[PDB]
């Protein structure tokens, strides 16, 4: 299962 | 923010007037976290050698890399950090993050130090990310 997506830079 | 959208917009967009022609980011067990529309479909036994050569610089390099079956020349890296490949006038980045694989793979006009330029920065900003 993949992490969340961090926030974008 | 998707894993999707970080392969479009943070490593298919612009560089220098150039494009990469396929990217993906997948997690070092092998699975795809987000792909281009015709990334390769990467082996088991490819992604084993991606990890082990991590792991130890050089055990790719006698013997080539391999991405869908295609064989890369490995070129200078970062070990345990950063595979670069070349086939042709193209070639490829593997930027390794604590917990994924960032892929980058190019065509000609695109340089290999193009490919290095997005494929890497976006891996150092996942390993800042915690990831």
């Amino acid at each position: 299962p993949p992490p969340p997506p961090p926030p974008p830079p | 923010m998707s894993w999707q959208s970080y392969v479009d917009d943070h490593l298919m967009c612009e560089v220098e007037g150039n494009h990469l022609t396929h990217a993906a980011i997948f997690g070092q067990d092998g699975s795809v976290w987000a792909q281009s529309s015709a990334f390769p479909q990467l082996k088991p036994a490819e992604i084993a050698g991606i990890n082990k050569d991590f792991e130890e610089a050089g055990h790719l390099a006698p013997t080539g890399l391999f991405l869908g079956g295609e064989k890369y020349m490995v070129v200078q890296g970062e070990a345990g950090a950063v595979i670069r490949g070349k086939k042709g006038p193209g070639g490829v980045t593997i930027k390794k993050t604590t917990q994924a694989l960032v892929f980058g793979i190019y065509d000609e006009p695109m340089t290999g130090g193009q490919c290095n330029l997005v494929v890497e920065r976006l891996g150092d900003y996942l390993i800042e990310s915690g990831l």
